[PDB]
């Protein structure tokens, strides 16, 4: 397939969706609810791109890039103004509610959502409001539960339910009152609920083992092992 | 408790030595020559302190004399670069007994920021230091303070009157340090001015 | 169009020039926000493109810059030739006030260049320093020994694959090197330091270092004599070698302005300027106009502060040791202002991407306003306690001086280049941070650059220096101490301690770094001593990818053997004394 | 010489003499340490401290912030809990030998629980006692901020503040509610 990003012609699999052709270009577009393992479902609203219609075209669309089907001859823009305003501003509506938490925060300096902010360009709060505040959950000895962190981005509840096939962990509530958890306080039955500290894109699952001595990811030594 | 250079050892101190050690040792410490040693940053606040706002005078530390001959403590000031290295070591090897360091600067304590391919981390690889000064630069009246720890260092050191009679060792006193020794009232503070103020 | 905004800059008539003479295939042309034209000149024509830049009707008279890259580890290297290193030439052309950037790229096996120095004599250290730390080869350079590291030494400092981090001391190599320095006097040969004819035998070798007793630094001067006569002399620097450049690629955007301070550390704020400023460039902020005053008034003041301390040890090395403490107490005035504002006396570090760290504090005029109302009785008593005694004007007058042509071939900037008659100041000439504001003079000279004439153009420049702070201090907006940009490095500290995306810009900027996007920027600055600049070449990453920092002190070194050639050594104390250098300058 | 030039430079040393004279005739312009305490201004950057909050606990989150920020990396801590879940540093060390006292991370805090205060006393024998760990760093008050509690911002719930009781927080709705 053919693409033009920002008037740059590329070549892609046409079977991909456009927000995964854009990021294997290495073009960075945001996104929270997508995963590559998971599919696309279109809920965090953040991979907008506008879509033009043809080559000589000056309004466009807001097209979701991971709902969008990369086809022959699409031409689309990632730095458009309008596109990246409201990329901002949907990293604004989650930042709304979100606590005032990444000093205590196990995922900082490892956090999706802060490279997310701080890739879309927003850093002034105008909101003058409350937030939202959750009570949070036992899991058990490993995951660690803080449901304020939470930006509705369903990927917990779809790798555990749909990928893992976990029974356990389930979405609750209701319209900005949305709960990720179990629905009672108890271990985490999945053999596989230790990934939900990746695909969790900020700190309501942390690693609990991790967090007994925690440091933070530039302070770590690693190496790849088996 | 002292230290032995010729070892962990008592103080060995009839009466008119004792004297005769307090009175050198006060002579030594009360009149005490720096060496004019230029390297970086930290000489330009040595010689900040060596002016009229500071008075470094006061100490009778003023003479600076151009030869390490003439000369009792090295102010080592600067960045410990590997090229100027040798020099530092041939200019404390041609000073003579007795002879104190002062480090001054980070640098001059441990390489300071300046963690590189071409600095020397410490003067202390190479040189043994008396006395050190954190800071970077730190300013006059550190340098002054610094002189005024040498100085109670000299006053209970002992060391011998001639060279044909007594011990030929030279004995050092393990100091209380100034950490343990200030932390009764550096922990005690509880409020200082806001900084949007003058 | 903002400053900061990437231009090709192919509207330049040098373009038009260069495709007229050579083609329009012979170069390319990149678009970069250094400000000025980037050509990528093949090897084989860089002496033709060079002496074509020389013989234009308004000549590019002055080699600004020499040095190179490693370009192996670069990975945005869209629309640039195939290279694993670059060299590069920043040369300047006074008449027409531009300047054009030329680069040369070397394959990673054939890392040689032809040599500058048949155009430009002080191509001969900046080749030299290329050499030393890239292991890049000129071909024809008349002795291309190492400047900066010692001559035992292992591998090239600057390359990538180099480790920035001390090694472990051994006193074995402290001790053979004590040998070395040991048997340098008995088995010194001319020959390796490029000098002919040593020991006729009527000349002698003078070595005046290592250690000088001044506070311009430690290094060494062999010269070549007879009797009293300086027939031969080059200058032993990199005694003063802290590796800047490379803890430049290996610290943050915003860690390394503590090192960029103590690059001249006479200067402190005004050599924190250019690099924050380069460095807004590559993050496309455009700072507020009370930042630009804030700034500007910083950099006046450690400016008065480094020609004070210039004029007191130039008084003191012709003999008279009374007036630095009387100056040294108006820099005690000046630190005064200085740690009222800044927190810190000598390295502030206080200036920061996109703005300062904090606002003034509360009471800044009234010390500002006893400072103004101090200085000026003080600098009348000193001009005539010493610079109108005729002592000192006979020990000063006529030594080291050298004409226009001598101070463009060498890239002398700052005072001597001012006293050769040449009116070329970078807050007129190429104005930065907010100086076309402000009403202030460029002292010139007659013609002639002598250490008297050099000495009162610092006096002159500290009189308008005063008058640029009699200006901030009258006219100050009231507003914003940092750029409403999110690259803003850090971000305002009550907004951090409140707000969760302020917190979440803050986090990231201070533990990983800011992520400035891959560009190349430059920014030329005057600095207390001369004409400073930063050359910064950003990979997108968090980190620099290359800082180049020019220093004048490096090029009047370099002119130290061309002007003193056949004078005496008390000139060449005097010329020291009246060059206003310091070796961490040089060195960096 | 002419004798026009050694009468001119005869009277030019007379001046100097008579006005380092006259300089001798003026006030002295010394700070006398250390029987006159050095002024140093509110923000000066010296000996770093540890601070508390207004309620007297201690302000570090243990967040290593300060230590990343450092660019000579001469801060050590380590993250502990207790087990109400407030964080604090189980030790927090500093190489004074290799501090620059350049204040970054201070300006890094966002607790403002490290600061730099006017004191540059700090002379030591052994570099192994510039070392300062906790006990050394801690003090008895706020310091510089008098008022600033980040545990009042945070939504993580410590003692003494439960979940909702933060600035700008609402009380935690239950998703059984029965208000729509
Ligand atoms: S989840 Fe991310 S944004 Fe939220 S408090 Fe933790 S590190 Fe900060
Ligand atoms: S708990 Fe994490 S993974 Fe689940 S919706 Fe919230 S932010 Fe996404
Ligand atoms: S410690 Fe700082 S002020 Fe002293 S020599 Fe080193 S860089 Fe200069
Ligand atoms: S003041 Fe600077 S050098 Fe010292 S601990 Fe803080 S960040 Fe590190
Ligand atoms: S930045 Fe402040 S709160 Fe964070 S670890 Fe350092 S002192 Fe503690
Ligand atoms: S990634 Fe496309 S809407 Fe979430």
């Amino acid at each position: 397939a053919t693409i033009h990003v920002d008037g740059k012609e590329y070549e892609v699999n046409g079977a991909d969706n456009l927000l995964e052709a854009c990021l294997s270009l290495g073009l960075d577009i945001p996104y929270f609810c997508w995963h590559p393992a998971l599919g696309s479902v279109g809920a965090c609203r953040q991979c907008a791109v506008k879509q033009y219609q043809n080559a000589e075209d000056t309004r466009g669309r807001l097209v979701m890039s991971c709902m969008t089907p990369a086809s022959d001859g699409t031409f689309i823009s990632i730095d458009d103004e309008e596109a990246k305003q409201f990329r901002e501003s949907v990293v604004e509506w989650l930042m709304t509610n979100h606590p005032h938490d990444c000093p205590v925060c196990e995922e900082g300096g490892n956090c999706h959502l802060q490279d997310m902010t701080v890739m879309t360009g927003h850093s002034f709060r105008r909101y003058r409001f409350t937030k939202r505040t959750h009570r949070n959950q036992d899991l058990g000895p490993f995951i660690s539960h803080e449901m304020n962190r939470c930006i509705a981005c369903y990927r917990c509840v779809r790798y555990y339910k749909d990928y893992a096939g976990g029974t356990d962990l389930g979405v609750y509530g209701a319209h900005d009152n949305v709960y990720f958890g179990r629905p009672e306080d108890g271990t985490l039955e999945s053999e596989f609920s230790g990934n939900l500290v990746e695909i969790c894109p900020t700190g309501v699952f942390t690693d609990k083992t991790h967090s007994e001595r925690y440091n933070r990811k530039w302070d770590m030594q690693f190496a790849p092992s088996i | 408790d002292y230290t032995l250079t010729r070892e962990i050892v008592t103080d060995p101190l009839n009466v008119f030595m004792g004297k005769l050690n307090d009175m050198v040792n006060w002579g030594r410490k009360n009149s005490i020559w720096p060496y004019n040693f230029g390297l970086s940053c930290c000489y330009v606040e040595m010689v900040t302190s060596f002016t009229a706002v500071h008075d470094v005078a006061r100490f009778g530390a003023e003479v600076l004399r151009a030869s390490p001959r003439q000369a009792d403590l090295m102010v080592v000031a600067g960045t410990c670069f590997t090229k100027m290295a040798p020099v530092i070591q041939r200019l404390y090897d041609q000073m003579l007994e007795p002879k104190w360091v002062i480090s001054m600067g980070a640098c001059a304590n441990s390489g300071g920021m300046y963690d590189i391919y071409s600095v020397v981390q410490g003067v202390d690889k190479f040189i043994p230091v008396d006395v050190y000064i954190p800071g970077c630069p730190p300013r006059p009246e550190a340098y002054m303070q610094a002189l005024m720890l040498l100085q109670e260092s000299i006053g209970k050191e002992r060391r011998p009157l001639s060279w044909v009679v007594g011990d030929q060792g030279v004995y050092r006193a393990n100091m209380q340090s100034e950490r343990e020794r200030k932390r009764g009232e550096r922990i005690a503070v509880t409020n200082l001015r806001t900084p949007d103020e003058i | 169009e903002p400053a900061w905004q990437t231009r090709d800059h192919l509207d330049d008539p040098v373009i038009g020039e260069l495709r007229n003479r050579f083609g329009p295939d012979a170069f390319t042309v990149q678009a970069t926000r250094t400000g000025v034209p980037v050509v990528w000149i093949k090897r084989e024509q860089l002496l033709e493109v060079g002496d074509f830049l020389k013989k234009l009707p308004k000549p590019y008279v002055m080699l600004f810059d020499l040095h190179g890259m490693d370009e192996r580890l670069r990975t945005h290297r869209e629309g640039l030739p195939a290279a694993d290193f670059s060299v590069f030439y920043h040369l300047i052309s006074i008449d027409r006030n531009r300047d054009i950037m030329l680069k040369v790229a070397l394959a990673e096996n054939d890392l040689h260049v032809p040599t500058f120095t048949k155009l430009f004599p002080n191509a001969n250290w900046y080749e030299r320093e290329t050499w030393d730390l890239f292991g890049i080869t000129f071909d024809g350079h008349p002795n291309l020994r190492r400047i900066m590291m010692p001559q035992t030494w292992k591998g090239h400092p600057l390359r990538k694959d180099y480790p920035a981090r001390a090694t472990e001391f051994s006193p074995f190599e402290l001790t053979k090197a004590k040998q070395d320095l040991e048997m340098e006097a008995l088995t010194f040969k001319p020959e390796e330091w490029g000098m002919k004819r040593g020991t006729n035998e009527d000349f002698m070798f003078l070595n005046l270092g290592p250690n000088h007793p001044s506070a311009h630094g430690a290094f060494r001067i062999v010269l070549q004599l007879d009797g009293e006569e300086i027939v031969d002399c080059v200058p032993d620097i990199g005694y003063h070698h802290r590796g800047a450049e490379k803890m430049g690629e290996r610290q943050s955007w915003h860690s390394y302005i503590p090192y960029t301070d103590r690059i001249e550390y006479l200067g402190g704020c005004v050599n924190e300027m250019p690099y924050v400023l380069a460095v807004e460039k590559l993050a496309g902020i455009t700072v507020p106009d009370r930042v630009n005053v804030i700034r500007v008034m910083l950099s006046e003041l450690f400016r008065i502060n480094s020609h004070l301390l210039y004029i007191s040890t130039f008084i003191q090395d012709v003999g008279a040791m009374t007036p630095v403490f009387f100056a040294f107490t108006d820099r005690q005035k000046i630190y005064d202002l200085v740690e009222a504002i800044t927190g810190f006396r000598m390295h502030p570090a206080w200036f920061r991407i996109g703005g300062v760290a904090h606002d003034l504090p509360r009471g800044w005029d009234r010390l500002l306003r006893e400072f103004l109302d101090w200085m000026p009785k003080r600098l009348a008593s000193y001009e005539k306690a010493a610079l109108q005694n005729t002592i000192l004007k006979g020990r000063s007058q006529g030594v080291a001086a050298y004409g226009a042509k001598e101070a463009l071939e060498w890239g002398t900037t700052g005072a001597g280049l001012r006293a050769t008659g040449i009116d070329f100041d970078v807050r007129k000439a190429r104005p930065y941070s907010g100086y076309e504001n402000f009403d202030f003079e460029i002292p010139v000279g007659g013609g002639v650059s002598d250490c008297y004439t050099r000495v009162m153009l610092k006096v002159e420049e500290l009189r308008q220096s005063l008058r640029i702070l009699e200006q901030c201090l009258n006219n100050m907006p009231e507003g914003p101490f940092k750029a409403d940009h999110p690259l803003t490095t850090p971000p305002p500290k009550e907004r951090t301690l409140q707000h969760i995306e302020t917190l979440i810009t803050h986090f990231l900027q201070v533990s990983w770094g800011p992520v400035m996007p891959a560009n190349e920027s430059f920014q030329m600055i005057e600095a207390t001593k001369g004409i400073n600049s930063y050359y910064l070449t950003s990979d997108g990453s968090t980190m620099s990818y290359r800082t180049r920092i020019r220093t004048p002190s490096y090029a009047h070194l370099q002119q130290i053997p061309a002007a003193i050639r056949g004078s005496l050594v008390s000139d060449l104390i005097v010329y020291l004394g009246s060059i206003d250098f310091v070796m961490s300058d040089v060195d960096r | 010489m002419t004798l026009k030039e050694l009468l001119v430079g005869f009277g030019t040393q007379v001046r100097s003499i008579w006005m380092i004279g006259l300089h001798a005739f003026a006030k002295r312009e010394t700070r006398m340490y250390p029987e006159e305490p050095v002024y140093l201004p509110p923000r000066y950057r010296g000996r770093i401290v540890l601070t508390r909050d207004p309620d007297g606990e201690e302000r570090c989150v243990a967040c290593n912030l300060c230590a990343v920020a450092c660019p000579v990396g001469c801060i050590s801590l380590q993250k502990a809990e207790t087990k109400d879940g407030r964080w604090y540093p189980e030790f927090f060390r500093i190489n004074f030998s290799r501090c620059i006292f350049c204040g970054l991370c201070e300006e890094a805090c966002p607790t403002t629980a490290i600061q730099l205060t006017p004191d540059f006393e700090m002379g030591e024998y052994k570099r192994q006692d510039l070392v300062y760990e906790k006990e050394d760093l801690l003090i008895s008050g706020p310091g510089k901020y008098p008022e600033y509690n980040f545990y009042r911002m945070a939504g993580m719930a410590i003692d003494g503040k439960d979940k909702g009781e933060a600035e700008n927080e609402a009380k935690p709705i239950d998703v059984k509610s029965l208000l729509p």
